[PDB]
RNA sequence: AGCCAGGAUGUUGGCUUAGAAGCAGCCAUCAUUUAAAGAAAGCGUAAUAGCUCACUGGUCGAGUCGGCCUGCGCGGAAGA
């Protein structure tokens, strides 16, 4: 990934490929070739979770070489994930959604604390913890 | 920033961790962005954790006030951008040549670091390391 | 130029002078900000 | 204030006289001349100048530290020399100097032919680009700023004469 | 106050998810990483981005910033 004037953050949907009206020309007023980029990503499909927000870090370089950096779904959408309950903030505080623990949203987070950016691997958790309540969300304890 | 003893209140706390600390060294950045930071403090997040400090405060009397309680001959690295860089665990630690390859890596010019206590010498490559 | 009888800094950039006992408002990022009186 | 207690280095071989209020400045590129407010006292007193308020007048400081950016630019131009680069640009724009004349085509129905003063000596590199050097600031911004006033930057195709550092601000057609 | 730097990572944050991607309207506004950087300050975009901005380093070297109460002024102020 080179540096930003193609520099873009997407990725709607994973599981469904190429939401024109979420994503379209969001990279097409750059001007990317997609095509490329999703049936390489049906073989980046090969190994984890299907149908979720999951989003991508894409830079191109200058004569159409392309690149993706996709990272776990976000935080606000990773308690839809765990705990079976697929909703968020709309007014989070006043908003009552569900709960589970610390270790029960850890198991996802066995994998994710590495292609996050830390070092604290008990603190990028916390990074869902207080994402929690502000998409509505209470933490069993 | 706050009154007088918290403007100097990391200023004792620069020298309370090297006093069972020996050596040190300097980095800097006028170009170099956050991903530097993010990335040689992972170099710190894998050495230690957080607190292999990256602290920037060598103004001409903030870190010359910290100076002579700890290294007294570090009173002439009061110019221009300078960050101490305290590591306690291992004589000659990892963290001695790797500042080498971050001349190359993503912070082009770092400061011109040259490492100041015990090899006893200024310029002179730090290879000489029990591992 | 908005005549007024109360100029007053609308953007962050408007600045206020005082060119020949006229109080103005000058914005650099915005022409639409160009007022004078008061 | 603060401009007006950092004094002035003059270089190696820059004159200066101080008869009273009028201060002569004779260097490498010319010779500039620049009588005072009468609210300074410039004293020279060494190598370097120093700019004080004189007694009574209330802006004493306030017409010192013009005193000195005058004084230093002053000494600036006689020495390095300053240099306004300014560019057309817009579709069959021309530019060119005939000595002292500047000659300029910016889609008039008659050509436009600015008299430089003297002081200024400007040439083309390009014929889309006006370079022009002086000794003094004030002068060549003064007619940078004529040759910029003929055809102004419009804000819609960039069109006219500009400075070439000048950021220029484009809006669009209203809606069709 | 300039000047030389960073200004990010989670995270299009579920949502009005037609998208608002730190930048319309909801409500949160926490956590990584910290020298510090705001799920964002404004501009600019259909949607990004660009761009700076707070914040945070270096230099330089001293006062500086914003209210309150008042004295006297300025604009507001065009007619046969």
């Amino acid at each position: 990934a080179k540096k930003v004037q193609a520099y873009v953050k997407l990725q709607v949907a994973a599981g469904m490929a190429n939401p024109s009206p979420p994503v379209g020309p969001a990279l097409g007023q750059q001007g990317v070739n997609i095509m490329e980029f999703c049936k390489a990503f049906n073989a980046k499909t090969d190994s984890i979770e299907k149908g979720l927000p999951i989003p991508v870090v894409i830079t191109v370089y200058a004569d159409r070489s392309f690149t993706f950096v996709t990272k776990t779904p976000p935080a606000a959408v990773l308690l839809k994930k765990a705990a079976g309950i697929k909703s968020g903030s709309g007014k989070p505080n006043k908003d009552k959604v569900g709960k589970i623990s610390r270790a029960q949203l850890q198991e996802i987070a066995q994998t994710k604390a590495a292609d996050m950016t830390g070092a604290d691997i008990e603190a990028m958790t916390r990074s869902i913890e207080g994402t929690a309540r502000s998409m509505g969300l209470v933490v069993e304890d | 920033m706050a009154l007088n003893l918290q403007d100097k209140q990391a200023i004792v706390a620069e020298v309370s961790e090297v006093a069972k600390g020996a050596l040190s060294a300097v980095v800097a950045d006028s170009r170099g962005v956050t991903v530097d930071k993010m990335t040689e403090l992972r170099k710190a997040g894998r050495e230690a954790g957080v607190y292999m400090r990256v602290v920037r405060n060598t103004l001409l009397r903030r870190a010359v006030e910290g100076t002579p309680f700890e290294c007294l001959k570090d009173a002439f690295v009061g110019p221009t951008l300078i960050a101490y860089s305290m590591e306690h665990p291992g004589a000659a630690a990892r963290l001695f040549k790797e500042f080498a390859k971050a001349n190359a890596k993503f912070e082009v010019k770092a400061a011109a670091f040259e490492g100041e206590l015990i090899p006893a010498s200024q310029i002179d490559r730090l290879a000489t390391l029990p591992t | 130029m908005k005549v007024r009888a109360s100029v007053k800094k609308l953007c962050r950039n408007c600045k206020i002078v005082k060119r020949d006992g006229v109080i103005r408002v000058i914005c650099s990022a915005e022409p639409k900000h160009k007022q004078r009186q008061g | 204030s603060r401009v007006a207690k950092a004094p002035v280095v003059v270089p190696a071989g820059v004159d200066v006289k101080i008869n009273g209020q009028v201060i002569t400045i004779k260097g490498k590129n010319g010779e500039l001349t620049r009588t005072l407010n009468d609210a300074v006292e410039v004293k020279h007193a060494d190598n370097t100048l120093t700019f004080g308020p004189r007694d009574g007048y209330a802006d004493g400081w306030a017409q010192a530290g013009t005193a000195r950016a005058l004084l230093n630019s002053m000494v600036i131009g006689v020495t390095e020399g300053f240099t306004k680069k300014l560019q057309l640009v817009g579709v069959g724009y021309r530019a060119a100097v005939k000595g002292n004349v500047i000659n300029l085509s910016l889609g008039f129905s008659h050509p436009v032919d600015h008299q430089l003063p003297a002081g200024i000596t400007a040439e083309c590199p390009t014929q889309t680009e006006i370079v022009l050097k002086g000794a003094d600031k004030q002068v060549i911004g003064q007619v940078a700023a004529d040759l910029r006033a003929y055809r102004r930057p419009e804000p819609y195709k960039g069109k006219g004469v500009r400075y070439a550092d000048e950021v220029v601000r484009t809006k669009e057609a209203k809606k069709k």
